[PDB]
């Protein structure tokens, strides 16, 4: 099935997904470290395909960009 | 059997610019004391930094604001060089409201009784818009050296602010040779201080050696 | 087969520390081996240091 980006993340605690939004998606201005996850994904298998910042690489989320197929849903953030 | 030193003189050339004078000091302790006090100073002194920056409508540093003339980083990096002096707490918070084009500087930041601007002119932004008005929450805290913000272990806006609590500048020191009563051996050391007007001259020689009496007190009595 | 594409740009403050390489425009290059305190660095007369 289609790949899922939302903030219901299986086997995360609600600790790890406080600089989400409801769609899922980090927001601006959120200070991230290694691990940190930027955009929850769940790919069905539901296995946890989120994007997470990469080890040793803490930095300030500056711009988020969301493009959309034609015909998909965009989301909240969108 | 030792003559040990007195303070004699204090000449404040400028606020953040002095000499103090130390007389009388036997062969060899004018450079000891000297070097040990110019290193207690550069490095141990206590002062209050900016540590934390709330700017209304910023979420970081990376962005610009409607109306300003820096950008959210170099005003972040104007206040990093904020003198300030409080008095009776370790960590303040003051308020900065301005409006209209113009300079907005330390002198504008609300006036707090506790807390003193030692340099008034110093400039945190440029407002250059009729319509443009900016509103920050400044925290200040007291500390000594470099504590990067990257090492200290808070919502979205919080900026934080490395650290450089020392108010001291630059130490220099001279020996000279001070006509004693009778005894011609004898010294002075001149230390030239240039702080950033926050210490006063006085409390920071005295606090230098009270670290290292404090320090020598394992080897006074080793064990 | 891409239903969605997010991109997040990620900021980061890189400050000098010991192992990153410093070089002139006369090809003196080398890697930083040290950040020295200050009052341990060389300083003149007028008590500035390097």
């Amino acid at each position: 099935g289609p790949e899922e980006i939302t903030a219901d993340i299986p086997n995360v605690g609600e600790a790890a997904l406080s600089k989400l939004d409801e769609s899922g998606i980090v927001y601006i201005g959120a200070e991230v470290t290694g691990g940190d996850i930027l955009v929850g994904k769940v790919t069905p298998k539901v296995k946890d395909s989120s994007l997470r910042v990469p080890n040793g690489v803490s930095g300030t989320v500056i711009d988020v960009q969301v493009f959309t197929r034609d015909g998909v849903e965009k989301d909240k953030r969108a | 059997e030792f003559l040990k030193p007195r303070l004699v003189d204090i000449e404040q050339v400028s606020s953040t610019h002095a000499k103090v004078t130390l007389e009388p000091l036997e062969r060899g302790f004018g450079h000891t004391l000297g070097n040990a006090l110019r290193r207690i100073l550069l490095s141990s002194m206590p002062g209050c930094a900016v540590t934390e920056v709330e700017i209304d409508g910023v979420l970081h540093e990376y962005s610009t604001k409607e109306g300003v003339q820096e950008d959210i980083l170099e005003i972040l990096l104007n206040l990093k060089g904020l003198a300030v002096r409080v008095q009776g707490k370790d960590e303040v918070i003051l308020t900065l409201n301005k409006s209209g084009i113009g300079p907005v500087t330390a002198a504008d930041i609300t006036h707090d009784g506790d807390v003193e601007i030692v340099k008034p002119q110093h400039v945190i932004c440029h407002l250059t818009d009729e319509n443009a008005s900016i509103s920050m929450r400044i925290k200040v805290q007291r500390g000594r050296g470099y504590v990067p913000a990257s090492t200290r272990i808070r919502p979205i806006g919080r900026l934080l602010v490395d650290a450089c609590y020392s108010p001291v500048e630059r130490i220099a020191y001279n020996v000279e040779a001070a006509r004693v009563e009778q005894r011609t051996d004898l010294d002075k050391l001149v230390i030239e201080m240039e702080t950033n007007g926050t210490i006063d001259p006085e409390e920071a020689i005295r606090r230098a050696a009270t670290i290292l009496a404090e320090q020598l007190e394992a080897f006074v009595d080793l064990r | 087969g891409v239903l969605k594409i997010v991109k997040v740009y990620l900021a980061v403050k890189r400050r000098i520390q010991p192992g990153d390489k410093m070089a002139g425009r006369h090809g003196n290059k080398g890697v930083i081996s040290k950040i020295n305190p200050i009052e341990d660095m060389p300083y003149d007369e007028n008590g500035t240091p390097v």
